[PDB]
């Protein structure tokens, strides 16, 4: 994989046809920001959620949001937040943190950042509900 | 639904929930399509296909099966379903 090209490795993996090999091939294809090979790996693995995720990703404009969203998809939220900070436009960071459901982190982010009364009040109410539950 | 899908870290289900809550106010929000999507988010494709064929959603089942690159089974499905457009 790290030496040869993509199509040869695809035909080489075809005989083995193992779940781990397909997963690693898809991970490598996504790391190199290649979607055609990733889609082929995902169909060969028969994973509908991965196909939905790839279809959602493909309709993007910039080069930075795709990488951050992929990082957040794998397991890593901190890398996505760091790249969001690199590209600025922090409202995406706050919206993603709200969507993922972590309420302490968004409370930390909103404090001394913009002074939004309504957003801070809603975040604190949600955090209080989460702590009460 | 949001609380349950948030207490365990899930990304596709919460996106589908956001789509459902956005489409509830305006569109019809037929529960058959969302039941089929819930079933298809797992590996149980045939149950989703049966539920989708149940009420009337042939064409959307065809289109959702095509994106999985299984044109043969999608063809078997589109042999029976019609296209009432024009």
């Amino acid at each position: 994989l790290y030496k040869k090209s993509m199509q040869e490795m695809f035909i080489v993996i075809k005989q083995h046809d193992n779940d781990c090999l397909w997963r690693v091939y898809a991970k490598k294809a996504l790391e190199d920001n290649d979607f055609d090979s990733a889609e082929n790996a995902f169909v060969q693995c028969k994973d509908y959620a991965s196909l939905k995720f790839l279809q959602r990703v493909r309709e993007l404009d910039d080069r930075e949001r795709q990488r951050a969203e992929i990082q957040c998809y794998f397991n890593k939220v901190e890398e996505a937040e760091e790249i969001y900070n690199k590209i600025e436009r922090r409202d995406l960071s706050i919206q993603m943190r709200m969507k993922l459901g972590d309420w302490a982190q968004v409370v930390d982010q909103i404090r001394e950042g913009t002074g939004q009364d309504v957003e801070l009040q809603k975040a604190r109410l949600e955090l209080g509900n989460y702590y009460a539950e | 639904a949001r609380k349950c899908y948030t207490r365990i870290k899930k990304l596709d289900f919460i996106y589908l929930l956001e789509k459902a809550e956005k489409d509830f106010k305006k569109n019809t929000f037929v529960e058959g399509f969302y039941q089929g999507e819930i079933y298809a988010l797992q590996t149980k494709f045939y149950e989703a296909e049966n539920a989708l064929t149940k009420s009337n959603l042939a064409s959307q089942a065809k289109e959702m099966w095509i994106i999985l690159k299984e044109f043969d089974k999608a063809m078997r499905i589109t042999d029976t379903g019609a296209s009432p457009i024009n």
